[PDB]
Parts: structure tokens; sequence; C-alpha cells
RNA sequence: CGAAAUGGAUUUAAGUUCAGCCUUAUUUUAGUUUAAUAGAGGUAGAGCACUAAUUGAGCUAGGGCCUGUCAAAGGGUACCAAACUCAGUUAAACUCCGAAUGCUAUUAAAUGAUGAAUAGGAGUGAGACUAUGGGCGAUAAGGUUCAUAGUCGAGAGGGAAAC
RNA sequence: GGGUAGUUUGACUGGGGCGGUCGCCUCCUAAAGAGUAACGGAGGUGCGCAAAGGUUACCUUAGAGUGGUUGGAAAUCACUCUGUAAGUGUAAAGGCAUAAGGUAGCUUAACUGUAAGACUGACAAGUCGAACAGAUACGAAAGUAGGUCUUAGUGAUCUGGCGGUGGCAAGUGGAAGCGCCGUCACUUAACGAAUAAAAGGUACUCCGGGGAUAACAGGCUUAUCCUUCCCAAGAGUUCACAUC
RNA sequence: CCCUGGUGGUUAAAGAAAAGAGGAAACACCUGUUAUCAUUCCGAACACAGAAGUUAAGCUCUUAUUCGCUGAUGGUACUGCGAGUUCGCGGGAGAGUAGGUUAUUGCCAGGG
């Protein structure tokens, strides 16, 4: 019940202190932030001066058929990165959504780099 | 119980900074990495005396 | 009973008078509009036909306006400006 | 037995110094406080004594959320 | 007259076009002149000009 | 054509200086009053959610008294009473709420040298009273000291018996 | 060394003197922009901090109720309700859940040259500031960092000292000295500071003026004083009003 | 299009508590600490490795408005102005009351 409520209030304030530290999106630079389920991972790239997601994967995609794992997301950014570049954004601000920057996001955010998109 | 102390470049001798700092409370010979403006670089820079 | 201001105010340094090196600005402008080829552009004709004054005897030549005249130059300063222009009209200028 | 007290400091000169709609360019002052009475929106910064100006030419607006009031330049 | 009446009455008075005792002015009724005339209802009289 | 008796500073308080106010000349052209629309208050008022004051009941710790009480474990509560409930009140330095005016911006009308800048030249820097909002005093004073407006000051005439 | 000479010894002040006060900050007075007096009503202050700074990451009290060796109303721990009343070096106010609160790691931006555009303002001053260059710190990066959550912790000019730079160098060349940059030494607290250096009396007094300022009176007010009146609990054997 | 999950805008409680309904997918609880990580101790949180199980909880929907929040129309307080004076004109609360309120919406992904 409460131990519940309070973790989930303590996620919601974490989430939002880094959204405004880190400022909105726009075109140019838009934001990509990330959802780590308990089975699955989610990425998301937003324009908040539309509210619009210009791209987005995830490992519910059957084709990928990658698995929850540091290899699997390496490969899953690989191919958010070809997925971006023939939409022609380079520049992203790397929202890390209430979660600590370390293993599974280190490793996806590492892939998008090894593969020239500035976050 | 509070000095006037100067922090002096360490590759040059100039007394490039002035600062306050307690004596009696670490009686030690504090070390600040500061930007020596005649390097175009910064350097260590250790406590002296003003006069 | 107020500080007055020039008392509220520091000071700024000496006048450096006594040392200084004062003498007579003459332009390309008025070169160009005053002489003509050929002659000397120097202390004496400056004088005779009254671009400066027989008190000072340093002159230099500044920049302003345009010359077109080919003419020969004995003065003590030049700016790089002005010996630029007229040497590219073709002048020549010799330092005294 | 004369007066214990008699003291006060010199007047702050806080409150709103452009007006709600008014046209303002680059580097404005828009409010002096001491706190955010009013909290900072789209466009304008917060000076290191909660000072708010405008970093860019627009207009003025406040808005209300919650019970706080924002002031964004559009 | 305008002497000793409030300051912000004078002013609107002014606006109106009236300095003196005796003065005739032709205006159009639309808002503004309904506000000023409504300020200073106690100085004036209106009539109308068929 | 037309003041000021205000602000800032001062071995200043009967002085003087700067600003503001005034005038001459030139240049410049948008004061101010509304209406519409769009803004920020905590004042009046109101109120008890917060900080405090505080009334009658309900309820009840705790403390004291009494009662089969050794200073153990027990009971009666005429009381001293935290907290709690209902009802009703006080607050310039309490405000869960909040005007009317005023202030500020834009536009359209309306009013015609009222604005601003530069240059030249001062004077003033002792105010008073009335209609309101105040503090101090004794919800006393033609009292003292602030805010808005007017008058006298610098304004003749008519009226309030003179004033 | 007052034998003798030249001078100083403040102002505000509901007369003056005595007393008290003089810078700055917070709130009210202050009449809902700002501003706005008083010898109006309440407080703090002439610092502290090498972390109590910067950056990144991670977390939330106080109180009420309940259960526990000391441990009781209250120390520490668990849970329910409450949701900032807790806590922010230091006074108070305005603010602080994204916490500006708390903990931990790294670290010195507690930088240099600067600055578009402003607020406040008589002036002198004071404050905010995107952004640019160099050098960094932290973080993966975006970004942040030009001290302290903000608002008091302070002092002009002149003179003198120290360090750096090497402009000035009285015929020339050195040097002295000075300028420039960095910077120290004033309870100058009467804090926009008249001197580097300062106490009293004058009823023996004098001069220039003021009802702008006291004492005797005029005038205003009535605190106070005095003279009444309204209510009658009682006393008066009983009978509020014979009387008090 | 809809359910679910994630992400914005529109700020009126878009609030908590109690009761009922489900869980295909999705989400969450749940498994182990042994790999990098975290704790001023503690796989609780976090971190990593996976899918045995569930609606119990979180979440979604439906509920009496039980608590809160919001809020009429009038009237009053108060206020601008006035040669009408306890009035004439303009504006108009707070509180209380009749009520109302457990949002709405843009676009990404999975499949009904």
């Amino acid at each position: 019940m409460k131990k519940i409520k309070e973790a989930e209030q303590r996620k919601l304030r974490r989430k939002k202190r880094i959204k405004d530290k880190i400022g909105r999106g726009v075109a140019s630079r838009p934001r990509i932030t990330v959802f780590k389920s308990n089975r699955y991972f989610y990425a998301q790239v937003i324009d908040d001066s539309k509210g619009h997601t210009i791209a987005s994967i995830s490992t519910i995609e059957k084709s990928l058929n990658l698995g929850k794992n540091i290899d699997d997301v390496k490969k899953l950014g690989e191919v958010l990165a070809k997925r971006l570049k023939e939409k022609n954004i380079n520049n992203l601000i790397f929202d890390r959504n209430g979660y600590k920057y370390h293993g599974l996001i280190a490793s996806f955010a590492t892939s998008l780099r090894e593969f020239g998109i500035n976050i | 119980a509070v000095e006037l102390i100067s922090l002096i470049c360490e590759e040059t001798g100039i007394r490039n900074y002035t600062t306050t700092k307690n004596r009696r409370n670490k009686q030690e010979k504090l070390e600040l990495m500061k930007y020596c403006p005649k390097l175009r670089k910064h350097t260590l820079h250790k406590e002296g005396k003003i006069k | 009973g107020q500080t007055p201001l020039y008392r509220r105010l520091p000071r700024k340094g000496f006048s450096n008078s006594d040392y200084k090196l004062e003498y007579a600005i003459v332009n390309l402008g008025d070169i160009d509009k005053k002489f003509k080829d050929g002659q000397v552009v120097n202390y004496d004709t400056l004088l005779e036909n009254k671009l400066i004054k027989k008190k000072n005897k340093k002159i230099k030549i500044l920049s302003n306006g345009k010359l077109t005249k080919k003419v020969s130059f004995e003065v003590s300063k030049i700016s790089k400006s002005a010996e630029s222009l007229v040497i590219k009209i073709g002048c020549t200028i010799q330092l005294v | 037995g004369s007066s214990k007290n008699g003291r006060d400091s010199i007047s702050k000169r806080l409150g709103v110094k452009r007006s709600g709609g008014q046209f303002v360019k680059a580097g404005e002052i828009i409010v002096r406080q001491r706190g955010t009475k009013f909290h900072k929106g789209k466009n304008v910064g917060l000076g290191r004594d909660y000072t708010i100006f405008a970093l860019s030419s627009g207009k003025v607006e406040f808005k209300t959320l919650k019970g706080r009031k924002y002031v964004s330049i559009v | 007259s305008l002497i000793g009446k409030l300051n912000k009455k004078v002013k609107v008075l002014k606006a109106l076009g009236l300095n003196k005792i005796g003065d005739k002015k032709v205006h159009f009724l639309n808002e503004s002149i309904k506000g000023m005339l409504n300020e200073t209802i106690n100085m004036i009289l209106l009539s109308e000009v068929m």
C-alpha cells in the first residue's frame, strides 16, 4: 500500500527533476526517453514543440526478436541509430527518465554513440 | 581569528589572488588550483603573506 | 559641506608636459587642395602656403581626404595608412 | 525614559517592473523580489537573487497553475 | 466652474473641451464621451442636436 | 509666461548644494483624460485553514483531594485541566479567501503647444488650513508628523452678521 | 613647563540641558504599483564557513495514535493517520517537494579578459544580466559552476608600505623617484568621514538676531482639579432614596 | 478505430479512503544474487539475471459524495462619485445556502 505508493512517488519526483534539468526537445535536437519494464525495454524520440514521437523502438518488436540483456539492447540501439539516420536526426538529449545511468542504459547510450548520434 | 592570505602562482611566484582564511582552525598550508593569467592556464597556488 | 565631487573621485597621473613632442598635423586632403605636382612638401613650403605656422617644425602627415598628385615629401613623421596611399599614388617620402 | 527603538531600513523598491502584456526586449528586468513569489516560465530566467528577466524580445504574460504564478515571454 | 473641483475632474473637463462657464461644445456620443460625461455629470448641461 | 515651502546629502537644522518645480531660445512630437481589452495586490471588508488571544456545553488525559488508601496493584471525581467535538467571538506586525479605486500596457476617439531633449538664467529647500485615510496624544487641543485633492500662500468679487 | 600664547570641545531634541540616538538589515505603521514621517511599535548585526562552496547521484521530516530492556510525557526502532506545521550556519520576512532539506563520491568556477540590454537612483554609488574568448571542475552527455536560498557582516579621497610589469628618466647613459596592474594599513561607530594631532566655566559677561525657542500673562484643550447628575447594592431596629 | 503501456498539452481535488468487476495482450506483483552497481547496516529501494504463478496489491472501470475541493442567483459588508444625505448613480464581495465535482485531450508502439 503506502510503501508501493511512496516508491512511485519517488520515481515521479526524480523524473520531474530530470526533465527540467535537461530541458525540452526541439525538432533539431529532440529528446530520447526510455522505459524499463519487468519484461521489455522502450525508447521514444519526442519533439515537444509538437508533442510528437518522431521515432521509437522496443524489444516487443517481433522482427528484432532481441532479449532483455546488454547484448540485446546494444543491437537495439544499433537499429535505432539506423532508423534515425534515414530521418536525418543526429543530435539528441538523453532523458534517463527516472532511472540511473548504469548497466542497460549505459550500453544503450554508448551503442547510439558509436554510430554517429550526438547525445 | 581570520586573516587575509594571498594565493601565489607556483611557477611564476606572482601573487595572483587574495582571499580570507581562518587561522587557529587548520594552521595548514592551503593549496588551490587557480587559473594563472600570466600563463593562460590553471595551476597550483599556495598560501602566503600579504605584508 | 558634503564632500565635493572633485574630492570623492581619485586622481589618474601626471600630465607629461615638459616632455611632449608637440607638432603640427597636415592632412592629405589639405595637400591635394593646396599643392601641385613636383614640388617638395616640407617645412618651408607648408609655412609659406599657410598650412602651418613657423612656431612648430616637426610636422606629421595624416590621411584625411584624398590626394591625387605626385609630390615629394620631407617630413618628420607619417602614418602608415597615409604613406601607403602616397606610395600607391606614386610620391616619395624622406623622413627628417 | 526614552524610546527603546526606532530603526528602519531603506525601502528596496521591489515589485513588478513590466506589466503583463507589455513589450520587452532581451535582458529586461520584469520582477524584483526576495524568493520566487513568481516562478519562471518559457523564455525567462532567474538571477541569483530571484530577479525575473527576459531572455528574448516579446510580450510579458502571467499564468497561474495550482495557485502559483508563472512569468513568460510570448 | 472649475475652481476648487478635483484635479481628475478638471482634467476630464479640459479633455471634453470646456474651459469656462458658458462653454458650448458638440460631441458625438460613443463609449468614450459617455464615460467622460458620466464622470462630470454634475457640472454639465446636455441638450440634444436634432 | 509663471513657482517652491518636496526629496537626497551636509560640524546640516535660520545656511548652502543637486534633483524636482519656473522662464527664454532652438530642435523634436505625443503629455493627460477616458472606453474596450489584457496584467500584478493583500488594503478595507471578511474569515479561523496557519501563527496567537478567547466564551458556554459535550468529552477526556494528567495532577491534587477524598474513599477498603503504609510509598504496592485499586475507586468516587464537587475540582486544577492538555487534547478532541458542537456553537459563538479578537488580531497593524494571523490570512484558507478578497474587492471598489489606484497603478501599468495596447487600440480607437476626444482635447491643441499641456510632452521630451539641448543651451542660457534664477528663485525655492520654515508652510498653513479644509474635505478623507493615518500614527502619536487622552478615538483632547487652531497640537505634532505622513498620504490624496482643493484653497490661501501668490486671488480681486458675492455669500457664511464681522471673520 | 596653564608661567604664557593661539584654538577645540557636534547635531537631532515637541525650549534648552540631562538622558538617549547616529551605519546597515527584517516586519508593521504604509491607506492592495513604487515611494511615504516620528524621540512610532518589535528584532538582529560590524560574522561564520576550505565546507556550511561548486558539480553529479541518491533520499525526506515535525506532530498525534499504537507496540517495545533501561526508556518515564519525552532518547532509539516499527506501523497507522497527518502532508511541510519539520528543517534551511547566523535576525526576521519573502521563498524552498523538482526541495534551496538530508547523505555520499569527485572537485576548487571562492576563475581571467569581457559584455548586449536594465532596475534602483540629485550626484557619487549599488544590483541583475543572456551571450563571447581562454583555462578548467563535475557529469556519459546535454548542461551547471564568475562563492554561501535570497535580503545586513561594512568605510570615500589623500598619504604610506609590499609584489609584479618596465611607461616616465630635466645634456646623454644609469639610478632615485613616479605612473600602470595586484594589494595592505582608519570604532574616520558623529559610520557621504571639516585637522595627522583637542576638555570645562562665565550669576562679571559682551555682540549680532529670533516669539522660528523657555520662564510671568493672552488664546486652545480639559488629562488633572472642582462643582453636579444618572443606577441603588446597603447602612439607617424593620424602612434603596430622612440622611449617607 | 478501441484496450493497455509510454510520452505532451489543456490546471477546476485531474485529491485520498471504503466496496465491486478483470489481468488475452500490456503492465505490475512475484524468482535468484553469481556477473557490473548500490546501501552511513539491509537484493527493501536500486542493480543484474528470468517468466513458475497471481488480481491479493499497484493500475483500469463501476459506486453512495461518506471526507475534501469547487461553487450559484440574491442580500449584506465595503468602495468610486455626486448642489438628492443614512440619500442619488456606478462597481461589488467574503461567508452561508440551492448545488456540482473521482477530468479532458494531441500522437508513438503491441492487437484486436
